[PDB]
């Protein structure tokens, strides 16, 4: 396309270079510091560079220039891809293979199948789960600690206000209380530290992140998943002991037991959210 | 086991031989060291409680010592010396002169940098206290897992092949038979 | 299997390729050349000791198996050889004639012949630290 | 405790000891006592120090707890002893510098 | 031709605590192909975990999972792992 | 840091790694959202991995204060790998190749160190105290293998390893005045 | 301090201005040695005052051993004289003294590493490749050789005033580190 | 957690655009860059402020 | 959080796949990169105006990633470029660049 | 009266600091234990 891809293009004759977020460096101790492989790579590609510079300028050998060249070429191309079939590996010191940026975009827990199709994530929460008799088909038993962990943001309204000025005041320790306060301003206010943590006068439209209640619907599932029932909405039942109570006969669809089986716990964040979980 | 230093230790409290045996036990040294313990067993359906692989334990049982065991957990931290000036130290860190240090409490530190054993510690509570000098010196101590506690069971300083001070510390707890326990 | 390969397997190793030799023929010009020389280096008998420890201020002593698994040490023991250095010279085809060395430190399987614990008792084993 | 078992292991048995709970009706829940922790309306202590200073092995029994706090003469408190030599409950194994001494709040 | 600058100690004692330590198997900080797992830590959860550990038999690499005739009497027919190592590991 | 509502002298702050905040514990402001585990990021850095296969493993750890900052991987055999391309490519590095060269002289006091029975620490200290003593305008010209012999005592007599200078002449080599007067000028820097 | 340092010895050097033929020298003049094959120059001694002196192929020499800066001076005239008297058209030139060595003894012991310890940007104290402490003193540049004894050895001066002002300035330091 | 591959795919199956789009933006990754409207990219030096 | 820009808030509704021209790769750059140096401005505690952030993007909690500021939580980092001596094959292309050659006159371009 | 670390052998009240080394009067045995803390440890009597 004479726009976006001239064939000329092809040929690398300048390089980018990537910045420091694709390639972070660590500052340990003073005589321990850590760099990335790419920072590695390139050192080398442009040493080959200064190298074969230096050549050309002074008196060209001919044949100890392509020699300097193919040097070059080889830095260059195992910094894109170090898994080259024919080509020697570019090693690191310690014998491993260099992390070219093929290679971290490659496999499963590459950087596409791995950061991006699926990633872990925070309002997640996992157990060993357990039968119960006495749950509603539709409810999931949630320990209290998983309760008092797992939060969700609540905006302050003329309909909530007072409940979650109590909540507010119950704290981060107590059953029904919250962690966060968060104001119009953006900053987040911390109930376990602030000297305010008591005297917290609410506002319409801040946000309380309070703890995961009785009846909140949220996202249970075993993996593997190879099911959409393998993921459900269940009611929060907060209860006591370690263990993810689930109804006996939701235990089919998730192919679950209790021989030693976890399950995973995800948390709807937006009222928008809740309601697919709900009504899906 | 008493005398050994080792990552995690599980003991059982008490051990029994089984009624039921082997006679090829005889060499294995089972009857001497036993894996369980003769439980009195009721193949019932109850108050559906044990339904698709669960189990009801007798509360009353479990009080008495049925199935408890020990638990020893064993920190280690290094005096590392990182060439020829900068040192981490064994100390109780001071909040104002370290940076980054951890929200758990330093209380429980003797000038040592080590607790003494016998004190009972907790989530984030600072078992070892380290400091990496560099300049005025960052945090590097050691606190206790935040999903255990316990009491420190005992506590040995020692030089290595070289001549590097490092220090081991044993958490002991004692583990009750709970809800998602597997047997 | 440990103890074939100490007692026995040890030694067959030490001997197979062994001795390595380096000659130094002149250019046979006129002295100080016309000098034709063959150095020898052969391996004897392979000594190995009980299990020791080198520590910091140069002291070497025994080591037992419970003192390695606290202070995170080696239970190894070490290997010496027997080394002989020949020279030989020809002038310009007749070669004419002009200890025991550390080579390193070999880690001990418990239980087996090198080891404290296999000739111990149980009362042995006790105050030993060890379990029976 | 210099013994080879636990701290919580031995405290554990501690609680299975059967003690004299005749006048047991007379003395009060420390829940409902008015005290700071315990005291004489609401508990009984007992005490406990053992050492191997025997050769042989060294046992440690229910006999060899010791009443300290003051009983308002009343039938509480006393390690039952069933036991036909009169040792009652085999609490401890000593040995030779094993020392046991602890303090217990019944 | 000083002795003690001749031979490297170090050469077959680390090469040694190498190979026991990490379980490459090889020559040395720079290995692949080396074989992992060679070396291990002894299981010490119970006794006979123990004694089960020192009698396990790797394979590396017809139809190998399969309990041969061959192994009466040699081989347990029974201990033996579920799931990606299931008849590569023996145990006596 | 120092929390904007606040602002106390001692700006007494927490970090609750485990919510991965940055707190002010005085009003509780909220000071720093995202926080990185330091533990496992450097992880990523020193590893066990010497196979090849984490995915995590992408950098490598360096020594800033021994070797400057050269960083330089080696040109080696892979899995498809023919044994030409190897040897021209480092054939090719052999023209780009002096004092990157000397650092060979550190596998001289490496080898000393393993030969004398010395630890870890006595290497690191000898190779720093001749790395800034080797260039020197001071020393000059004095015998090169015996201010390499003078440096082992100088890492020796600050890691508390005590080796008579006796014990250095039997090691190699070493002339007695002449790596006691370098023993002397080196003491000065 | 109340002592004076006794001077032992004065090194000068004197251009006699006209080559020489250090072959003749050491073949005329009495108590004369020359090696050429070690040393490019004749030795020659004389009695009074008591010296030695270095003489060169190019007409210059040095005269050593001298007490004072007059018997330093009058040698160097009489080594002058001899060459003359041998055949050279030798001139007494450019006369002067380039080191003059002083000795004293405080007569107390002397805490020497306590010494270098205290000052170690002047002093180098290492018994064992010498059992003298060297004292770089500054202001005046002399050099100093402290002994356990309480003797002590001042040199590198030019004027003889020098090591008597050198003698002062350490006389606290020593006194400071006297055993006792 | 990880909200892996195979439930994106349950979360596709429910026709949960909105709790998937949530679970992969505000409940981890999620982040703001200026692009420019010629070359469609991260060039843009944004100093907003 | 992360601090308002005026911008306009947009859906990414097309992507538009290519290759990088050099002369575009040199547009964007906001660094030359001469040095195959970290930073240590010779044994010291800063970039080197060479390799990392020779005029680059910014690390280690402060905010100097020039004029731009910010400062790693917003900073996306920008790019710098590499002048290479000789051209080279971009490893991914070297058979769609042999191909091209095998459909084109190697002396005319036709 | 007062301790700090022990023989693990010869268990005798031993106690030193810094560059004291790490060893015993007689018997070497570099191991050495560190005895308990007087402030009593309570416990559950469950
Ligand atoms: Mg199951
Ligand atoms: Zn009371
Ligand atoms: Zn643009
Ligand atoms: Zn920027
Ligand atoms: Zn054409
Ligand atoms: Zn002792």
């Amino acid at each position: 396309n004479e726009v976006f891809s001239r064939p000329e293009w092809m040929i690398l004759t300048c390089l980018p270079v990537p910045p420091p977020p694709v390639r972070p460096s660590i500052s340990f101790n003073e005589s321990q510091r850590g760099e990335d492989d790419l920072t590695f790579k390139l050192a080398d590609i442009l040493k080959a560079n200064i190298s074969l510079e230096t050549l050309e300028h002074n008196g060209a050998p001919h044949h100890a220039i392509e020699e300097a060249e193919s040097l070059l070429q080889f830095h260059v191309a195992t910094y894109m891809d170090n898994d080259i079939a024919g080509q020697p590996q570019a090693l690191q010191k310690s014998g491993r293979p260099v992390k070219s940026i093929r290679a971290r975009l490659k496999g499963k827990e590459g950087r596409i199948r791995g950061n991006l199709m699926g990633k872990r994530v925070d309002f997640s929460a996992r157990t060993v789960i357990s039968g119960d008799p006495n749950l509603e088909l539709d409810q999931v038993g949630v320990p209290k600690s998983i309760a008092k962990t797992l939060t969700y943001p609540e905006v302050v309204t003329p309909y909530n206000i007072d409940r979650l000025t109590q909540l507010v005041r119950n704290g981060p320790n107590e059953h029904p209380g919250a962690k966060y306060v968060i104001r119009d301003s953006g900053d987040r206010i911390d109930l376990r530290y602030s000297k305010r943590a008591g005297d917290i006068q609410l506002q319409y439209g801040w946000k309380v992140e309070r703890h995961i209640m009785d009846n909140d619907p949220v996202l249970f599932n075993r993996q593997p998943s190879l099911h959409k029932m393998s993921m459900m909405a269940h009611r929060v039942k907060v209860i006591p002991y370690s263990t993810f109570r689930l109804n006996l006969s939701v235990t089919s669809p998730y192919n679950a037991d209790f021989d030693g089986d976890e399950m995973n716990l995800h948390v709807p964040q937006s009222e928008e959210t809740r309601a697919e979980l709900s009504q899906l | 086991y008493n005398v050994r230093m080792d990552t995690m230790a599980n003991i059982l409290y008490y051990p029994q031989k089984p009624l039921g045996t082997t006679r090829a036990m005889e060499y294995l040294k089972f009857r001497e060291l036993p894996a369980g313990q003769n439980a009195i067993v009721a193949i019932a359906c109850y108050s559906g409680y044990n339904q698709e692989d669960s189990m009801i334990m007798n509360q009353s049982s479990i009080d008495r010592g049925l199935f408890r065991s020990l638990f020893f957990r064993s920190y280690m931290d290094q005096e590392k010396k990182y060439g020829m000036s900068i040192t981490e130290t064994f100390e109780k860190p001071q909040r104002t002169n370290t940076l980054r240090m951890k929200h758990g409490t330093y209380d429980k530190l003797d000038d040592d940098g080590l607790i003494a054993p016998g004190v009972r510690v907790s989530g984030e509570d600072v078992i070892i206290g380290k400091t990496t000098p560099i300049s005025s010196k960052r945090d590097a101590s050691t606190p206790l897992r935040s999903t255990e506690n316990g009491i420190v069971d005992q506590v040995l300083v020692t030089t290595n092949q070289d001549g590097l001070k490092f220090v081991k510390v044993r958490v002991r707890t004692t583990k009750i038979p709970q809800i998602g326990d597997k047997f | 299997s440990f103890n074939q390969f100490v007692d026995y397997t040890l030694q067959d190793i030490i001997c197979e390729d062994s001795t390595l030799i380096l000659e130094q023929l002149a250019q046979h010009t006129t002295e100080s050349d016309n000098i034709s020389r063959k150095y020898e280096i052969s391996f004897g008998k392979i000594y190995v000791t009980k299990p020791m420890v080198n520590e910091s201020d140069g002291v070497t002593h025994a080591l037992y198996p419970q003192e390695a698994r606290l202070r995170n040490l080696t239970y190894s023991s070490g290997l010496f050889v027997d080394v002989k250095k020949r020279t030989y010279e020809a002038i310009d085809e007749l070669k004419y004639e002009l200890g025991k060395v550390f080579i390193g430190r070999l880690p001990i399987m418990l239980r087996s012949k090198n080891c404290y614990l296999s000739e111990a008792t149980e009362s042995d084993l006790y105050k030993l630290k060890e379990c029976p | 405790n210099t013994t080879v078992l636990a701290d919580e292991f031995i405290a554990h048995r501690l609680g299975l000891i059967p003690l004299q709970s005749m006048d047991i009706e007379q003395l009060e829940y420390s829940r409902d006592c008015f005290c700071e922790d315990h005291c004489d309306k609401c508990s009984v202590v007992l005490t406990l120090q053992a050492f191997g200073e025997s050769e042989s092995t060294t046992n440690v029994y229910s006999k060899d707890l010791v009443i300290v706090s003051n009983l308002m003469g009343r039938n509480i408190g006393h390690p039952i002893i069933q036991d036909k030599e009169g040792n009652g409950v085999l609490i401890c194994k000593l040995r030779k510098g094993q020392e046991l001494k602890l303090t217990c709040v019944a | 031709f000083n002795m003690k600058l001749a031979i490297n100690a170090k050469t077959i004692t680390s090469g040694l605590k190498y190979a026991l330590a990490t379980g490459n198997w090889g020559e040395q900080k720079k290995a692949m192909s080396s074989r992992a797992g060679v070396s291990q830590v002894l299981n010490r959860y119970t006794y006979s975990s123990t004694l089960s550990h020192l009698r396990r038999t790797n394979t590396p690499i017809a139809k190998p999972r399969q309990l041969h005739n061959t192994h009466w009497g040699l081989v347990c027919p029974a201990e033996t792992p579920e799931g990606q190592a299931c008849g590569l590991v023996k145990n006596l | 840091l120092t929390c904007p509502e606040c602002k106390v002298y001692p700006p007494k702050i927490v970090e609750r790694f485990s919510e991965g905040d940055v707190v002010c514990a005085l009003c509780g402001l909220v000071l720093s959202d995202k926080l990185v585990d330091t533990r496992s990021e450097w992880r990523t850095f020193s590893n066990d991995d010497h196979n090849g296969d984490d995915p995590s493993r992408v950098g490598e750890a360096s020594n800033p204060l021994l070797d400057g900052n050269n960083l330089s991987t080696r040109i080696g055999k892979g899995e498809t790998t023919d044994m030409r391309f190897t040897k021209e490519l480092n054939k090719a590095q052999g023209k780009n190749v002096k004092d990157n060269e000397v650092q060979a002289a550190f596998a001289k006091i490496t080898m000393l160190c393993d030969a004398a029975e010395l630890p870890k620490i006595v290497k690191d200290c000898a190779k720093e105290a001749y790395k800034l003593c080797h260039d020197e305008k001071t020393l000059k010209g004095k015998s090169m293998e015996s201010i390499m012999a003078a440096s082992i005592l100088i890492g020796c007599r600050r890691a508390e390893v005590a080796r008579t200078f006796k014990e250095i002449q039997s090691l190699i080599h070493v002339k007695t005045k002449e790596f006691g007067k370098t023993l002397n000028i080196m003491k000065n820097i | 301090s109340g002592i004076v340092p006794t001077l032992q010895n004065i090194v000068a050097t004197v251009t006699l201005g006209c080559r020489l033929d250090l072959k003749t020298v050491a073949l005329h003049a009495r108590n004369a040695e020359y090696n050429p094959k070690r040393f490019a120059a004749v030795i020659m001694r004389i009695r009074e005052p008591k010296t030695t002196a270095l003489i060169f192929a190019s007409g210059k020499m040095v005269v050593t051993g001298a007490k004072s800066e007059d018997d330093s001076k009058l040698a160097s005239r009489k080594y002058a004289r001899i060459i003359q008297k041998i055949g050279f058209a030798a001139k007494f030139t450019d006369f002067k003294i380039q080191n003059i060595v002083g000795s004293c003894d405080v007569k107390f012991p002397i805490r020497l590493e306590g010494l270098a310890f205290s000052h170690g940007t002047f002093s180098s104290y290492e018994p064992e490749l010498f059992p003298g402490l060297i004292y770089r003193m500054v202001k005046p540049k002399i050099v100093l050789l402290i002994f356990v004894s309480g003797k002590i050895v001042l040199t590198g001066a030019k004027q003889r005033e020098e090591i008597y002002q050198a003698f002062e300035a350490i006389y606290p330091v020593l006194s400071e580190f006297r055993k006792m | 957690l990880r909200f892996g591959e195979m439930e994106r795919d349950c979360m596709i199956a429910h026709g949960a655009a909105s709790f998937l789009k949530e679970r992969l933006m505000e409940a981890s990754d999620a982040f703001r860059v200026h692009i420019c409207g010629i070359c469609g990219l991260m060039t843009v030096i944004a100093k907003l402020n | 959080g992360q601090q308002y820009s005026s911008a306009p808030l947009r859906t990414v509704k097309e992507v538009q796949f290519g290759l990088f021209s050099p002369e575009e790769v040199r547009a964007i750059s906001v660094a030359k990169i001469r040095f195959p140096e970290t930073m240590d401005e010779t044994q010291t505690r800063a970039k080197i105006g060479g390799l990392n952030d020779p005029r680059l993007g910014s690390i280690d909690r402060n905010l100097k990633c020039q004029t731009c500021q910010e400062g790693m939580n917003e900073c996306p980092g920008h790019f710098g470029h590499i002048d290479l001596a000789k051209p080279v094959f971009h490893v991914g292309f070297i058979a769609k660049i042999k191909k091209v050659c095998e459909c084109v006159c190697m002396h005319c371009g036709k | 009266a007062t301790l700090k670390y022990i023989c693990a052998e010869c268990s005798s009240k031993l106690s030193l600091s810094r560059t004291d080394a790490v060893r015993c009067k007689d018997c070497g045995h570099r191991i050495l234990l560190k005895a308990r803390t007087k402030r009593l440890v309570q416990f559950e009597a469950r």
